[PDB]
RNA sequence: GCCCUGGGCGCUCAAGCGUGUUACCUAUACUCUACCGUCAGGGUUGAUAUGCCCUGACGAGUAGGCAGG
RNA sequence: AAGCUCGUUCAGUUUUAUGUAAGAAUGAAGCUUUUAGUGGGCCAUUUUUGGGC
RNA sequence: GGAAUACUGCCAGCUGGGACUGAGGACUGCGACGUAAGUCAAGGAUGCUGGCAAAUGGUUAUAUGCCGCCGUCUUGAAA
């Protein structure tokens, strides 16, 4: 199926330099010998891991995430079930939680994240 | 018979390096017997594999095994390049290793 | 691996010949050229090559006690220098002398000109001992100490030198 | 609609006529190059026989290659690189001989090697590296069309034309080097043999004229 | 999906893979056992005998890269293989005509090894490599 | 003591003419002789020392013999019989036959070794 | 020509020196291909659009300038 | 960056004129106007200064 | 007198072994085969087969092969 492999180009996530080292420093990447980009170090996020048109934001499963929170954002899914996946919120409470993921099912829309608070 | 061998054995010398920078993606493993690139030609495209043993008992067994290949020959003494889909880890320098004589052609 | 090639030149006449010895026609070419400085006053552009054609030897299957005269650029200047040597091709005569140079006095193809080379029929003629020995009636010598190159890196006979 | 069947029919009618007009000139490329050089190979005969030296006629058909890397380049010869389209090392293309040329390779010779190409590497090249410059783009040579569209009117309508006129330095030896991209070469196949390439090939060297053995240089580049 | 052009062209086999010829195993339960070719099948398999009845290995399908070919050759133009074919192999316990089936094949083949001398216990002895031994240089 | 002379004969151990033998027409230097095999095919060439093993056999031949002289001085001496006959020789035969074996042939000498092998062990202590 | 007075292990028909001949080691250099982006050219609506595309080239960098998140 | 309008005009590119009418080669524009920053020494080289500098 | 052979260059000559790559997405285009239907290595991979309810793989710890304290400062990149 139309779910070819998707290269990560780079799976290990980018870290701050130095945050290791020094508990304030924060993991979150932020620009400053690291500028000079010299051997045996931290290599710099730079345009070109830009991740390919066709596969960007697709999951694992070939299929994107789409955050739904009421009855009408799932069927506006009806037309683009073939690629576009449900995703319930955090904040929905499991007595709405049944009913979207009955109609999920009901329109063949698959939930990224069943079995929330049930 | 004694012997059940079916694999030319051999030996695991290191990585593809410089004098600095080592590149673990290829591998040069040594083949007994073999002297020259042209001895070693015969050896190409033939399976390598490394057999090692762990406490834990894997899915199948308590062996567990690596699936590479051969690549191209090296250097002046018959040393052939090996690539596996899971790089050797470093510990095995100097360990032995499994060459099947297959896939063939004579 | 030189080779011998006969270069004349005229300036676009006399047709000033002589013999170069060169790996490949292109290097002859320009030591013909260097060399016509020397002999004369000409310039690359003033004419051209009129021909250049390599020479092989009429028989290399005989050994020849070659006559050289060679005249080299030293540290201190350019001396002229007369050997012997014995050989079975003019090509491999000039090679083995630019290594002897080369391995002495460190004179090498840059600095280093051929004037003749001729061939000696007659004994008694080399004055030279090196060769002169090599001319007598048919001898007989050994080779001591001989070795053979061993592909295994393990040996259990401890190998002799005996020849 | 009928047009379906007509336009294909038509369109392969003329490029059937084109085809024979092709094949008819390559043959007699090819005739016109044998008949050349057995009439040297006569020439250079009669010289030996009659007891006279031969007068070759001067190349007037040069290749070069850039040898040398960007950095530390003189301006003057990098302007004259630049000028002659050997900006990345590697890079290569044809030149006609004047005194106006080799008076500029005299300024380029210690970055550059160049020498004869011969009608085999030419070929070699045009037929594997060639490409062509269109509307600034860069378009590899894959159909005869494609030549001929942007050099019809000056009597080029296939890949052997090309080569015909590249070989012989025609008349119209400016456009069709111009049309043709600088050619992207790789490093030798079986290396550049003397250990120091940075010398005068006359010396053991690299750059330099070497004549014949930019031929066999460029097949092993190639 | 585009029209790929790509044909299913025919299977080329090696000069040294020829009817009748003796082959060897490297990969399977009968790995270092030696057999004998008898037909190509349609899916790229070689059709091969032990024979049975001199060695244990029975008809089976086997890969010709991971065969030895080797010169010694048997006759094989008395035994009529056209029976087989891959639907014999298929499965979606040894089937009975497993058994008669294998026994006609090797009466038709134990009589032409037995006409070689030695070649029957040659066949009965498993192939495997001893100290010092250099596949390369041996012939095989 | 093998001793380099006119006449003597040689094996050349590598090269194209590797395997075959010559003999010795004329010394060039301390390093380089003149040698020379028609039977074998090899041509007239000079070759190092290094590369050459000389051989315990000897033949007389004229100094600075001709290729046809050499040959027909060759046939004379028969010195092809002789150096067949030199264990060196029947090794090489030997090395070649056994490397040339096939599986089947290497089969069945097993066999006969171990038939030689029973006979020889019943023989012993007897 | 070389010697004497004037990186570590070790090396001595060198594993020292000069030179000639082949092979091999590998940079972000070079050659083929996968992807992101910028820059350039072109198709586009009797509807297929600040969009959907095709082709090529290019990718270092402080202060500084512009653009997009 | 900012308008025009010429698609051609240009060059740290190379020899004869005596520095060029170049219908010699090779490659591939101009005037503006206002807008941030910009006041270093040095490695080698050149002119080749004398008695170390 | 005769060929042969070393060497150079050509083959729009043949035949293999091994390594990576499968990128495009219903046909429109240039070509070869064929008397025609049609076929093709001809503007990008297809056909068959086997193992699987942890499958492949991800984060992390520890050990192995190689590599390696910060912002401002004079400004010659500098300690």
């Amino acid at each position: 199926l139309p779910h070819p492999k998707i290269v990560k180009k780079h799976t290990k996530k980018f870290k701050r330099h130095h945050s290791d080292r020094y508990h304030r420093v924060a993991e979150n990447w932020r620009k400053q010998v690291v500028r000079r980009r010299f051997r045996g170090n931290i290599s710099q996020p730079k345009i070109g891991y830009g991740s390919n048109k066709k596969t960007k934001f697709l999951s694992p499963s070939g299929h994107k995430t789409f955050l739904v929170a009421n009855v009408k954002d799932l069927e506006t899914l009806t037309m683009h079930t073939k690629t576009y996946a449900a995703e319930i919120a955090h904040n929905i409470s499991a007595k709405n939680r049944v009913v979207i993921l009955a109609r999920a099912k009901a329109l063949g829309i698959k939930v990224t994240n069943p079995k929330g608070r049930l | 018979a004694e012997s059940h061998r079916l694999y030319v054995k051999g030996k695991h010398l290191s990585y593809q390096r410089s004098k600095r920078v080592n590149n673990p993606n290829v591998s040069l493993i040594k083949i007994e017997g073999v002297a020259t690139p042209q001895d070693a030609q015969f050896y190409l495209g033939k399976r390598i594999a490394y057999v090692y043993r762990a406490s834990k008992e894997v899915r199948g067994s308590k062996i567990r095994v690596m699936w590479g290949k051969v690549t191209r020959t090296h250097g002046n003494s018959g040393v052939v390049r090996a690539t596996f889909r899971n790089n050797l880890p470093a510990k095995t320098f100097g360990a032995s290793v499994r060459i099947f004589l297959y896939p063939s052609n004579i | 691996h030189f080779k011998e090639y006969q270069v004349i030149g005229r300036r676009l006449p006399k047709l000033f010949r002589m013999r170069i010895f060169a790996s490949n026609e292109v290097i002859a070419k320009s030591r013909y050229w260097y060399f016509l400085q020397k002999l004369h006053k000409v310039k690359k552009a003033s004419g051209e090559i009129v021909s250049i054609n390599q020479i092989n030897e009429a028989h290399p299957t005989k050994v020849k006690n070659f006559g050289v005269w060679v005249r080299y650029d030293s540290r201190s200047g350019t001396h002229n220098m007369y050997k012997e040597i014995r050989d079975v091709s003019r090509v491999a005569a000039v090679e083995t002398l630019y290594q002897d140079m080369a391995a002495r006095h460190r004179a090498r193809f840059r600095s280093i000109h051929i004037l003749k080379v001729a061939e000696i029929e007659k004994t008694a003629d080399v004055k030279r001992q090196y060769v002169k020995q090599f001319l007598t009636k048919d001898l007989k010598f050994p080779l001591p100490h001989r070795v053979q190159k061993s592909t295994k890196t393990f040996s259990y006979k401890r190998p002799s030198t005996f020849y | 609609a009928e047009q379906v069947a007509a336009e294909r029919a038509a369109r392969k009618a003329a490029n059937k006529e084109k085809r024979a007009i092709i094949l008819e000139r390559n043959a007699a490329y090819q005739k016109e190059y044998e008949t050349a050089e057995r009439n040297i190979i006569q020439a250079k005969r009669d010289a030996k026989a009659a007891g006279s030296y031969y007068v070759e006629a001067q190349h007037k058909l040069v290749f070069v290659v850039r040898i040398k890397g960007i950095n530390k380049i003189p301006p003057k010869p990098r302007k004259v690189l630049q000028l002659l389209r050997l900006t990345r090392i590697n890079s290569g293309t044809f030149v006609k001989v004047t005194k106006a040329t080799l008076e500029l390779l005299k300024l380029i010779e210690p970055y550059v090697a160049y020498g004869y190409p011969s009608y085999s590497t030419i070929r070699q090249l045009v037929y594997k590296r060639g490409f062509g410059k269109i509307n600034k783009q860069r378009v590899p040579l894959s159909d005869n069309a494609i030549i001929e569209a942007n050099l019809g009117k000056y009597g080029i309508l296939s890949i052997d034309d090309l080569i015909h006129e590249i070989i012989t330095v025609g008349p119209h030896f400016k456009q069709a080097n111009n049309f043709l991209w600088p050619f992207k070469l790789s490093n030798p196949s079986g290396g550049w043999g003397v250990p120091r390439k940075f010398k005068h090939f006359i010396q053991g060297g690299s750059f330099g004229n070497r004549e014949e053995f930019i031929n066999k240089l460029v097949k092993s580049m190639n | 999906l585009k029209k790929t052009r790509k044909a299913a062209r025919p299977q080329k086999l090696r000069a040294s893979l020829v009817p009748g010829t003796v082959l060897i195993l490297l990969a399977g339960r009968f790995r270092g056992k030696r057999v004998v070719y008898l037909k190509h099948l349609e899916d790229n398999t070689l059709l091969i005998s032990g024979p049975f009845k001199v060695n244990g290995v029975p008809l089976r399908r086997v890969n010709a890269r991971y065969v030895i070919a080797t010169s010694t050759k048997v006759s094989v133009e008395g035994v009529n293989v056209e029976k087989f074919n891959v639907e014999y192999f298929a499965k979606e316990e040894i089937k009975a005509e497993r058994v008669e089936d294998q026994k006609v094949v090797d009466k038709a083949l134990i009589a032409e090894i037995k006409k070689t001398p030695l070649l029957k216990q040659y066949l009965s002895a498993s192939f495997s490599l001893k100290n010092g031994d250099k596949p390369h240089m041996l012939k095989f | 003591w093998r001793l380099v002379e006119v006449g003597r004969v040689v094996l050349i151990k590598k090269g194209q003419s590797a395997g075959k033998l010559a003999a010795i027409v004329e010394i060039i230097d301390q390093k380089k002789v003149l040698i020379d095999g028609p039977k074998a095919g090899v041509p007239r060439q000079a070759i190092n020392l290094g590369q050459v093993v000389l051989t315990p056999l000897t033949f007389a031949l004229p100094r600075g013999a001709r290729t046809a002289t050499v040959s027909k001085k060759w046939a004379a001496a028969a010195v092809c019989e002789k150096w067949a006959a030199s264990s060196w020789a029947k090794k090489i035969a030997q090395r070649e036959r056994r490397a040339a074996l096939t599986d089947f042939e290497r089969f069945q000498v097993m066999v006969l070794r171990k038939q030689k092998r029973y006979t020889v062990k019943k023989a012993l202590a007897k």
